[PDB]
């Protein structure tokens, strides 16, 4: 009999031990493993070991977290992930609680009334070993909750007239053994969505009567209480949440009307002056968040306020109940006094019972704490698009999940499955601060970070892994406009390891190099708030590639140039992206790139700058050279030629889109005047102009991986950037040397045309 | 491998067969009589079709053989059952079954 | 870099050489790391010198001194009381890390792995008794267990220690099988999977086999499964592979640890009736009776409902006859004391053998059950329904 | 947007009141030990642990704003300073004081928002000549003697804040023709002129009254193996100081016409070098000869020649 383990300590222990390893191998979301386990103890010895008045204590304990952990643990879990999210839909059922029950002398009961909130949805598959390759096994054990509800229901009525009483045997020994796991299963029990409104009042029959927080209890068991209260503290945050998006439909919904009247009312009665324009300019612009913060500030006597006065009122009113609702001038005040009460009965121990008693109290005293840290995460979508954002939140929990599993193949695998599901949501598209909300690019970055954590340059585990966090990246940046700058702290970090993923040109997308490019680009902002305590390390990547052969090339059995030409034009693509942005020249930017790059001569290509090579035009013939000549490559492999000629283009490229300006500024600047004739000094004209020169062929197709009119088109935009046509001499030569050639090849086709 | 013997009879009649999605109530347990499956636990029976190549062979070539109502002890082989790779965690590799299949309803 | 100091005739004004006093608590360890590896160092001699060949017995082999070093370096590295003042407790944290911190920048770790290395190339106290003498094979065991309580005590607190070492378990798991040492090697092992997560990325299934196969000798140690939590989950964070190595290696048969289930329970009633044999008085060693059955369901809650009826014998000539002990599963023919029938097989000694019989099936409603019982020559016998 | 905009412009403008009635009930023997020292215990510990960083501890955080907000003719002159008084004895007789000085000391030089917050209570509990935390303060850093309090606040006004023009010229290009956001965060400029304003005034309550003892501790660490000289690093941050309110008074000259950008921010420099210059009064005020040599042998010259060139020029 398992109640005899009470005198032998040998069997009890070893049980014990064996029960928290039970929980241990499946603690967290492994349900292959506790598909099994549940079969391996029973279906209703749970029950009945949770259920028997005579139990060691040890075996209660480890059987109550057993059951947590087989069956409720993972959705448990799942919720506690998912629970500081408000995600409101716009159904009719949402315009239900608009009343929030507060004024007629009487506040409600905190978890009673209508959720109409996004949450995951609950399944449990049934463990049934006869069924040959089931499904997926993946949801979870399934258990009659019902039954446990009632079960834990009656138990803990029992239990709490027996503590009343002070018995001298409570079930399983100490008041610890009988109060812990039966109020920590009632705990996960109330969190995983059980417990309707009629059984939570007679929950709350039991620990609310003016009870549970009367009695003496030891440290463990006011633990639990108190993350009980902080529960039922947020589902009353949750509910406020509620009631004030349910209010603001009605609001809003009113406000634009009214707004769409009084635009049409000045559109009829315009009477033509000098302000009308001004207010049509104010109506045009101001975008509707600047619109907002107008339209909203009427506290003191008199301000910016529109016509609309009608609403004032309601809004002042339903301000007012919001206000009387919190905490500010009996649930807090009974959880405040229970606090105090604790803290004053004795010394208590456990700091973490200590910080969790007093951080309660905090919140309960605040009240206003909670709504204005949690309304800049609530966020009201649709009555049509409920199903997808409920696939959403589902795939961002098992990613989640995953993030907090340890990194192998099958959750790497699994991670990109769920950021491919993520991508094609279609909710991405429509609602991105929706997820900047959700913080999916934290958790994306995490795992990013946890996978390249281990290895700098060594090795780094888990690839693919970083490409697709690195490409969900690059995505989420581009459908944006201010989630670029909710990146761009993390671009801090990403330059650090952005040397990773480079060298190999098959991903010209997913890098974190290219999606510190990608949050740089197309915002002035980013670009002028990027100071230089990165573009220096840029700069050093740059120089450091430059200088050796990035050890990578020589093991594929490329004949070991003495530089590297597939970082550097990674890195110098960065520098273009962060200098050039929408058609203009960052002034600030491009002056001290420049001065880096002057400082740091060794970023330039070997056979362009120092006392070796020549010049750009040598170099770029002993490239073509290099490119015809199969014997100086690695035997989609890389092309050594076309790199080196990809590299200078690139960086003459830079160096065009880093000249001062188009002489708008120069003209009257002498700053500009130096940095052009730096520019001048670097690259010389007859350079240019010889390297232009080279008339590419035209093809029976041909490889598009070598000589291509992109260097040209660069040395042209430099041309015209830096020096310029300004004299007829130069610009017939240019025009006879250069431009006749390629003109009359690109008009010599007819019809097969395969290079555009 | 697979065998069957009754242990209450099932009016000898109502016979299931392909295209039926049947209900049945059956309790596993291993050679040495170790149980490590069943139906009355969970409290919920066991609906499956025969034919559609869900469940065990040895479950569904022995409940091809039975009637309504009718309680029945199936044995199995590792061959018939689960092979020598066994179920991974909860059988071992090469392990003889022992099902008390007890027919519910025809559907 | 490595700028090699030069005494030269010049000298150059730069040197600026700025002192640093040294904390006494450093400087006392240090000293500590000094002797301890000089005592060590002779020890390893000694035993290297014994173990390649038969040496002369003139040698520095000091067994009582090595085994009082290793109880004070015990208590020197022994762990903070926790009833203690906070900050004092602190105190005395940030002493033992320190301590730690400078024996494992000198290689006493490794060289605590070369002594367990060379106390283990012996089988038994008896083996080594005879190669080194009558008070080092006594104390050879000591000096073992204070060995591994000491390399222990290293890498108790500290995580940098497990996190450099962590490339010896490969050769602790070996050595787990000494049978001699297996504590001490056990609580090593959980003691740097508790803190150190990079040792659990190098435990490969063969590790995870061989500590099972620990748990399936040395019998059942909680250390074990301790172990196998620690290996289950480290910190917050959960190991899949390591999960399901467990789930595979440690529960297919059920054998390697204890099982549960949940069995009802039985009851054995009977009439006032007893039946002996003996030369002289007898009783016509011939008895019957009948058996009927009103209503009997087939599973009352979750199991079969036990139904058996036969007879059961006693002690000799005494009441209290067959069964374990009580209100167990055992009913009748559940032990050699006792030969029931329930409807298909029979029951002698919780061993069911199977029959043939015209319509078989268990004793369900309406069925009439007649039990004869000839003694001398014969034995029981059933009749059902006729 | 509208639910946005209620976030942000109409519940968190100050619409409660009850830091001190918390405190008062707090620290109320309900009966020991009250919560209100349990609470000051629980964070004196969580400091003392020995960790590598400051954790962000949001409890610390919530609770220290509270302890510091709770505090704050001639009889209601004396009534309001003895009120003063009774508060910051009833907050600092649990070791308010050895708290504030031990999460000041666990943060190694680094600035933060727990930085912050501890030197906001320093200051709430320091306010006026209070001597009983001075003499409790000074009496802790001597009965421990540690280096780590004094090279965390050597960090700290080594690297607090001090203004650039980089940054105000890249926000006035942007602000030029940007009309997405109009940055109205007008940071990045003068990172933090809070929390250095609020390092200065609590080393200013620090040597508030004449303790010529304090004001040779922060000089000399008499007893400690390595000391820092806090009045050379406050001399120091006032030269740099001073060379960045020059640098922007050259931006600034010659277009005679300053915006509302340039106001706040000459508006925060002048503020910073007041806060800056009275700390400094406050450590050499009285016969401290020590104090007076230190300040004599600096560059406290060089900065205060800049200072009068700027005070003209701009003036």
């Amino acid at each position: 009999d398992i109640l005899e383990l009470t005198e032998q300590e040998e069997l009890l222990q070893f049980h014990y031990h064996t029960l928290r390893l039970y929980s241990a191998v499946c603690a967290l979301g492994n349900h292959r493993v506790a598909h099994a386990l549940c079969s391996h103890v029973d279906e209703p010895q749970l029950l009945y070991a949770i259920e028997n008045k005579y139990m060691p204590g040890l075996l209660r304990a480890g059987y109550y977290d057993l059951l947590i952990d087989i069956h409720l643990s993972s959705y448990a879990t799942a919720r506690l992930m998912m629970n500081n999210e408000f995600i409101v839909p716009m159904t009719e059922e949402t315009k239900s609680i608009t009343l929030f029950p507060d004024e007629n002398k009487k506040h409600g009961l905190p978890g009673i009334g209508l959720s109409t909130s996004l949450r995951p949805r609950m399944r449990f598959s049934s463990p049934s070993f006869v069924s040959i390759s089931n499904d997926c096994y993946q949801y979870s054990p399934e258990f009659p909750l019902d039954i446990l509800k009632a079960k834990t229901i009656q138990m803990l009525t029992e239990a709490v007239k027996e503590g009343s009483l002070h018995a001298r045997d409570p079930v399983g020994g100490t008041t610890e053994f009988l109060f812990v796991p039966l109020i920590k299963l009632f705990y996960t029990l109330l969190i995983m969505g059980i417990f309707h409104n009629e059984d939570l009042k007679h929950i709350l029959q039991l620990i609310e009567p003016s009870g549970l927080l009367q009695m003496k209890l030891p440290e463990p068991v006011k633990l639990q209480m108190c993350l009980l209260l902080q529960y039922l503290c947020d589902c009353q945050v949750r509910h406020r949440i509620e009631a004030i998006v349910a209010f603001s439909d009605d609001f809003v919904a009113k406000l634009q009307d009214n707004q769409r009247f009084r635009y049409n009312e000045v559109m009829q009665a315009l009477n033509m002056s000098a302000a009308l324009t001004a207010r049509k300019t104010r109506e045009f612009r101001s975008p509707p968040q600047e619109q907002i913060n107008m339209l909203l500030n009427f506290k003191d006597d008199k301000s910016e306020c529109p016509c609309p006065e009608e609403i004032r009122d309601q809004l002042l009113d339903f301000h007012e109940d919001l206000m009387t609702h919190c905490g500010i001038e009996s649930l807090q005040q009974l959880i405040s006094e229970t606090m105090v009460r604790w803290a004053q009965e004795s010394v208590i121990e456990d700091p973490e019972l200590v910080r969790a008693m007093f951080v309660l109290l905090h919140r309960q005293y605040d009240g206003i704490g909670g709504l204005v840290r949690a309304l800049p995460k609530t966020y009201t979508i649709n009555g049509v698009s409920v199903e997808d954002t409920i696939n959403l939140l589902a795939s961002l929990g098992q990613i989640r999940s995953l993030l907090s599993v340890r990194m192998g193949k099958e959750e790497e695998k699994l991670m990109i499955r769920g950021l491919g599901d993520i991508m094609n949501n279609k909710v991405f598209y429509q609602h991105p601060n929706l997820m900047r909300a959700l913080g999916m690019h934290e958790t994306v970055m995490e795992v990013m970070v946890n996978v390249l954590g281990g290895g700098e340059s060594k090795e780094i585990t888990f690839p693919k892994m970083v490409a697709n966090c690195c490409r969900f990246l690059c995505y989420f940046c581009r459908i944006s406009r201010q989630n670029q700058k909710a990146m761009f702290d993390h671009l801090s970090y990403l330059l650090e390891n952005s040397s990773v993923g480079l060298a190999s040109p098959a991903m010209r997308g997913s890098t974190p190099l290219d999606v510190a490019a990608a949050s740089v680009m197309d915002n002035n902002e980013l670009a002028l708030a990027l100071r230089e305590p990165d573009l220096e390390k840029v700069v050093r990547y740059l120089a450091g590639c430059g200088l050796q052969s990035c050890q990578m090339l020589v093991s594929k059995g490329y004949p070991d140039i003495g530089w590297n030409p597939v970082e550097g034009e990674r890195y110098l693509d960065f520098l273009r992206f962060a200098v050039f942005c929408n058609g203009e020249s960052v002034e600030e930017n491009a002056n001290v790139v420049v001065r880096l790059l002057i400082r740091r001569p060794e970023c330039f290509g070997p056979a362009l700058r120092g006392e070796g090579g020549n010049g750009l035009l040598a170099a770029m013939e002993e490239a073509i050279k290099i490119a015809e000549d199969p014997s100086r490559d690695g035997p989609d492999t890389i092309h050594m030629g076309n790199a080196i000629m990809t590299f200078y283009a690139a960086l003459i490229d830079l160096l065009g889109r880093c000249a001062p300006e188009m002489h708008l500024i120069h003209a009257g600047k002498g700053e500009a005047i130096r940095i052009r004739s730096i520019l001048r000094s670097l690259i010389p004209l007859g350079d240019l102009v010889g390297v232009i020169s080279i008339a590419f062929q035209m093809p029976e197709p041909d490889m598009s991986a070598g000589f291509c009119p992109d260097h040209k088109a660069a040395m042209v935009l430099f041309l015209d950037r830096v020096y310029g046509i300004e004299v007829q001499d130069f610009l017939l030569h240019l025009l006879e040397v250069g431009f006749l050639p390629d003109l009359r090849a690109a008009a010599s086709l007819d019809t097969a045309a395969l290079s555009x | 491998g697979v065998e069957i013997e009754t242990i209450s009879p099932g009016d000898g009649r109502t016979f299931p067969k392909k295209g039926q999605t049947c209900v049945v109530h059956y309790t596993g347990m291993l050679q040495n009589g170790k149980k490590f499956d069943s139906s009355r636990d969970r409290n919920k029976p066991f609906k499956f079709r025969i034919g559609k190549q869900e469940v065990i062979k040895g479950f569904e070539e022995g409940a091809a053989q039975m009637s309504l109502g009718q309680r029945a002890k199936l044995t199995c082989t590792p061959d018939v059952a689960y092979g020598a790779t066994g179920h991974p965690g909860v059988i071992p590799p090469n392990a003889t079954l022992i099902f008390d299949v007890e027919l519910l309803n025809l559907e | 870099i490595q700028r090699k100091a030069i005494m030269h005739h010049e000298g150059h004004m730069d040197d600026g050489l700025n002192l640093s006093r040294s904390q006494h608590e450093e400087s006392r360890t240090a000293r500590v790391i000094r002797s301890t590896v000089f005592l060590f160092n002779r020890f390893i001699r000694g035993l290297d010198a014994l173990s390649k060949k038969v040496k002369l017995p003139t040698i520095d082999l000091p067994i009582e001194s090595v085994s009082l070093s290793l109880q004070d370096l015990i208590g020197y590295f022994h762990p903070p009381d926790e009833h203690l003042e906070h900050e004092d407790k602190q105190n005395r944290l940030r002493a033992l890390k320190n301590r730690q911190n400078l024996f494992q920048e000198e290689g006493m770790i490794n060289l605590v792995l070369e002594c367990i290395d060379r106390l283990h190339v012996y089988s038994s106290a008896a083996h080594f008794a005879d190669v080194a003498g009558r008070e080092a094979g006594e104390s050879w065991k000591s000096i073992l267990n204070s060995l591994y309580e000491l390399l222990a005590a290293l890498i108790r607190g500290n995580r940098k220690n497990c996190a450099q070492f962590s490339g010896s378990l490969d050769w602790l798991i070996s050595r787990l099988e000494r049978l001699e040492a297996s504590s001490g090697i056990l609580e090593v092992l959980h003691c740097v999977l508790v803190e150190s997560p990079e040792a659990l990325n190098i435990i490969k299934e063969g590790h995870i086999k061989s500590i099972i196969s620990l748990l399936d000798k040395h019998g059942r140690n909680h250390k074990v499964l301790d172990v196998l939590c620690s290996l289950c989950v480290c910190h917050g964070v959960a190991v899949r592979s390591n999960q399901h190595l467990i789930c595979d290696n440690l529960l297919p048969g059920r054998d390697l640890l204890l099982q549960t289930r949940l069995v009802n329970h039985v009851s054995s009633m009977r009439p006032n009736i007893f039946l002996g044999v003996s030369e002289g008085s007898a009783q016509y060693k011939k008895w019957y009776y009948e058996l009927m059955v009103d209503h009997t369901e087939p599973f009352v809650t979750a199991e079969a409902t036990h139904l058996r009826v036969g007879w059961a014998s006693t002690e000799g000539y005494s009441p209290y006859p067959g069964g374990g002990e009580e209100w167990g599963g055992n009913g009748v023919g559940d032990d050699l004391f006792s030969y029931g029938f329930d409807g298909l097989h029979l029951w002698s000694g919780c061993i069911a053998r199977t029959v043939s019989s015209p319509n078989q099936h268990l004793l369900r409603t309406d069925d009439v059950i007649s039990c004869c019982l000839d003694l001398s020559a014969p034995s029981i016998s059933f009749r059902i329904n006729g | 947007l509208f639910l946005q905009g209620y976030e942000k412009s109409w519940i968190e403008t100050e619409e409660h009141y009850f830091e001190d009635k918390l405190i008062e009930d707090l620290a109320k023997p309900g009966a020991r030990v009250d919560p209100l020292h349990q609470l000051i215990l629980l964070f004196s510990r969580t400091a003392l642990t020995e960790k590598c960083k400051l954790e962000e501890d949001f409890l610390y955080m919530a609770y220290a704003d509270i302890m510091a907000k709770s505090c704050h003719s001639f009889e209601e002159k004396e009534m309001e300073k003895q009120k003063l008084l009774y508060q910051q004895a009833r907050l600092h007789d649990r070791g308010a004081a050895e708290m504030v000085l031990q999460t000041i000391s666990a943060s190694k030089g680094e600035t933060g928002p727990m930085v912050a917050a501890t030197l906001k209570l320093g200051i709430a509990i320091l306010n006026g000549g209070n001597s009983t935390v001075q003499q409790k303060m000074l009496d802790y850093l001597k009965e421990k003697k540690d280096v780590g309090f004094f090279q965390s606040l050597a960090g700290l006004m080594q690297s607090c804040s001090v203004l650039d023009l980089n940054a105000f010229e890249r926000q006035n290009k942007a602000e030029g023709l940007g009309m997405v956001t109009e940055e109205g965060s007008g940071e990045k400029v003068l990172q933090d002129d809070e929390f250095t304003c609020d390092l200065f005034r609590f080393l200013q309550l620090l040597c508030e009254g004449h303790n010529s003892d304090f004001q040779n501790y922060l000089r000399t660490q008499t007893g400690n193996n390595t000391t820092v000289n806090i009045i050379i690093s406050t001399v120091d941050y006032l030269l740099r100081v001073q060379e960045s309110i020059s640098d922007f008074y050259w931006y600034y000259s010659g277009k005679d016409i300053i915006d509302e950008q340039g106001q706040r921010n000459f508006s925060k420099a002048i503020q910073v070098a007041k806060q800056v210059f009275n700390t400094l009064t406050e450590y050499i005020q009285g016969p401290c000869t020590g104090n007076q040599q230190s300040l004599a042998h600096s560059r406290l010259w060089d900065a205060v020649v800049g200072f009068l060139h700027v005070f003209a020029h701009m003036q």
